[PDB]
């Protein structure tokens, strides 16, 4: 259909077959998946087919799937996984690949604690379920089920379910040391979550009218919380993402300079510094770090401190030459 | 009415919203009036409860308004290519700066004379190719679709909160689109065409770039809920480079999948003294060195120096460490097939440098012509198999130099040992030389 | 060749207009631009008597 028959009900028909799909994967049951398929390859697949070609009114609810078939691909890349074939991501660090490694070892890449499928796959696709729900009804212009019209009293609405889905896998990704997936999927639940409440109940003069005034100052409270708890979650994902890139050979500046922009003003250099205390062991590491903060000070239009990120670059790249033969640089480095 | 008239009634701008309340009080009347009239039976009906919605029905505009206009560029079939210089980069209308309130920490910096400053210039230096886009051709719809993310993110700066939160979502929305529209409908000409494999990891690295500083320039000008770090682009940026390297992989191994096809021909390089053999390996060799001659003509202009040359250097070893491999596993050389051997790796060397064309001009060319060994790595194996073809036996112990020497570092002991034994017949100068080598 | 100095000044001046030319005809990289009826390409400023 998708090949001959490309048109808005082509596109509706695949929505919905993509949406039965994650709810019969979420309700756990076995069912044999021919060898040679990815299931969420195929789950991704599907919804990115009924996203193209849907109509203007389906298009924010396939792209709000797509969003988050994506991450349930991505989470399970991290897995060791069967019924495809062999698909165990060890696989690939055992031996050096002829092809990618020029076009892959540019790039930061994080390889920790290997995920159990188990926990994974059936808190995801749930939350796949209940962020989607299944929609067959008549849909009257401007209307869709992912940014709803719905009513928050003392306990009443659908995120209160969706927050502890999301803390139950943050911690999972914790110990499992999957910060480059916990910073993403942070973010994109918290926008989604932040949506929920922003889309009806800021306009006041209106709100009171309609809603009354008490599940507005109960959003407030609820949106705050919320944003304290981002808050303070994000930097201490962000300080340890750090440390973790620059302890590479190879180390990927553009990509710890992107790192870098998510801690607030001030405390990012007052970090740096403190790095530079663990570092000398090192004069590579030095400098790395120093075109960094040389960047981001020329950024931050702070001239100041790039005389002196750019004395220490210097600094290291002399250490760097004199290391390169049987000259010591260490009793004058980083002095007057 | 719904689908004609409380459609359209749904303002554009926050300011006008106060003015539907009217709306809502004017609709429930005529809910009441047949209500009273015995039109109804109920008391709430849809054509209420689709106006008590306006809060919604307001935000799924502002958010699609700027989505439709998205995809409508993107499933265009018309493709366009435009150069990018690395010193001139897009950038936003002019950035929103805060008030002069902060200003009087700012006066009391700005009234120093210097003139020590000025006289000395220092004379520190920087390696600031870590952090420029190189010069590359990406697609007219992707700088139109990053023109289209700036002017809303600077629009969202000049309006209330929510529309702000709902602009820089709907930005977040649009590069989740732009992940997954593209890959899928253009997924027949991602496979043929191997220019567009290309242009879109050419697209993935200047989105990935552009995301990186993206988030930083509107940190302190949006409204207080997103001035604190959680407005960000970075999460995005690992996904778009895996985007645009598994695309462009999926082009070489289909490439590769003819270089050894066309070297199925070759007949194992067995029996060079028949002429059918002779022809018939001329051939596979004429047809891989044409392959990539239209290749790089193909790829000429659009890949950045580097990756260009890394990508022709790493094609153009596996076209050499297949005849290499073919060459040393044979078992009878004899004056003839060193001869017509050599003859076929003459081609090579003449017209192997000769592929590479990073650049338009002429003159530029030949500069990474001569660069050839730093990218291919088996490059030094087969220019010592190439004058081992015809060498003497005391040529070839003496450029084994006791394993010091090029020969030594080139190939291992037992396999010139093997191919001596291919080349020379049983003498006991052959004995004596492999005696010298260890 | 010196006292050629005439036909070596003309098969100069037409031939850096020619090379010009062929060198933006043989580029394998394609772009479209749509063409408006109302507006055409003019002339700089014409020549007036």
């Amino acid at each position: 259909l998708f090949k001959y028959h490309c048109n808005a009900d082509t596109g509706k028909l695949l929505f919905l077959t993509c949406q039965k799909l994650c709810q019969m994967l979420a309700d756990n049951v076995p069912v044999t998946v021919p060898v040679g398929l990815n299931l969420p390859s195929m789950i991704h697949d599907l919804a990115s087919q009924a996203a193209t070609i849907c109509s203007p009114d389906f298009l924010l609810d396939a792209l709000e799937l797509c969003k988050h078939t994506l991450m349930a691909v991505e989470l399970s890349r991290q897995c060791q996984m069967d019924d495809c074939g062999i698909l165990m991501k060890a696989s690939f660090g055992t031996h050096k690949d002829p092809y990618e490694e020029w076009s892959y070892s540019d790039f930061f890449s994080e390889d920790g604690i290997v995920l159990e499928s188990q926990m994974v796959l059936p808190v995801i696709y749930e939350l796949i379920s209940s962020l989607v729900p299944l929609a067959e009804s008549k849909r009257y212009p401007l209307e869709s089920t992912s940014l709803p019209y719905c009513s928050l009293n003392e306990g009443d609405g659908l995120v209160l379910p969706v927050i502890n889905s999301i803390s139950a896998l943050l911690q999972n990704l914790q110990e499992s040391s999957q910060w480059e997936l916990a910073l993403r999927f942070v973010v994109g639940s918290f926008g989604t979550c932040l949506q929920h409440s922003v889309s009806n109940f800021m306009n006041a003069t209106l709100s009171e009218k309609l809603f009354g005034e008490t599940t507005l100052v109960k959003s407030r409270h609820v949106v705050m919380e919320l944003k304290e708890k981002a808050v303070i979650f994000i930097r201490e994902n962000a300080t340890t993402l750090l440390h973790k890139v620059f302890n590479c050979r190879l180390v990927d500046l553009d990509l710890a300079l992107g790192y870098c922009t998510l801690l607030p003003q001030k405390d990012v250099f007052e970090n740096l510094w403190k790095l530079i205390d663990k570092a000398w062991q090192n004069y590579d590491k030095i400098l790395a770090i120093s075109l960094v903060g040389s960047e981001l000070a020329s950024l931050y239009q702070e001239i100041e401190m790039g005389l002196k990120f750019r004395e220490l670059s210097t600094d290291a790249q002399w250490g760097i030459r004199l290391g390169k033969l049987g000259i010591s640089f260490q009793p004058v480095f980083r002095q007057h | 009415l719904i689908k004609n008239c409380l459609v359209y009634s749904i303002p554009t701008n926050s300011s006008k919203l106060q003015q539907y309340e009217e709306i809502i009080q004017s609709t429930e009347e005529f809910e009441n009036a047949l209500k009273e009239m015995r039109f109804l039976k109920g008391d709430t009906t849809d054509l209420l409860k689709y106006a008590r919605n306006i809060n919604s029905h307001f935000a799924n505009k502002k958010c699609q308004d700027v989505i439709v206009a998205a995809r409508n560029l993107m499933t265009s079939e018309i493709h366009n290519t435009v150069k990018i210089i690395p010193d001139s980069k897009i950038n936003v209308p002019e950035l929103p700066t805060p008030d002069e309130d902060n200003k009087l920490e700012v006066q009391k910096v700005s009234n120093t004379q210097y003139h020590e400053v000025m006289n000395l210039e220092p004379e520190n230096t920087l390696d600031q190719h870590s952090f420029s886009l190189p010069t590359c051709r990406i697609s007219e719809s992707v700088k139109k679709l990053m023109e289209l993310a700036y002017q809303t993110l600077l629009e969202a700066t000049t309006s209330s909160d929510q529309c702000a939160v709902q602009l820089f979502y709907s930005v977040r929305n649009i590069f989740h689109l732009f992940h997954d529209v593209v890959p899928t409908y253009h997924k027949e000409n991602l496979q043929k065409l191997p220019q567009l494999a290309a242009i879109h990891h050419n697209n993935c690295m200047y989105i990935a770039h552009h995301l990186l500083t993206l988030g930083h320039q509107f940190r302190l000008r949006l409204a207080p809920i997103l001035c604190d770090g959680t407005a960000t682009f970075v999460d995005l940026v690992p996904g778009f480079r895996r985007l645009g390297t598994e695309c462009f992989l999926a082009q070489m191994r289909a490439q590769k999948g003819e270089l050894l096809e066309r070297l199925s021909s070759a007949r194992n390089f067995s029996n060079m003294d028949d002429e059918e053999n002779y022809s018939a390996a001329s051939k596979a060799v004429r047809q891989v060195l044409h392959q990539l001659k239209r290749l790089g003509i193909v790829w000429q202009d659009v890949l950045p120096v580097n990756i260009y040359c890394k990508a022709m250097g790493t094609l153009l070893n596996t076209a050499i460490s297949e005849v290499i491999g073919k060459i040393t596993a044979l078992e009878d050389i004899s004056t003839e097939d060193g001869d017509r051997l050599y003859s076929l790796c003459k081609t090579v060397m003449d017209e192997g440098p000769q592929v590479f064309a990073p650049l338009s001009e002429e003159s530029k060319n030949k500069k990474y012509q001569e660069e050839v060994p730093v990218y291919v790595p088996k490059w030094m194996p087969f220019k010592e198999l190439m004058m081992m073809l015809q060498a003497s036996l005391q040529e070839i112990g003496d450029r084994w130099a006791d394993g010091k020497g090029p020969l030594a570092a080139a190939f291992s002991s037992s396999e010139v040992k093997a191919l001596i034994r291919a080349l020379f017949q049983n003498t006991e100068r052959r004995a004596a030389a492999l005696a010298k080598i260890k």
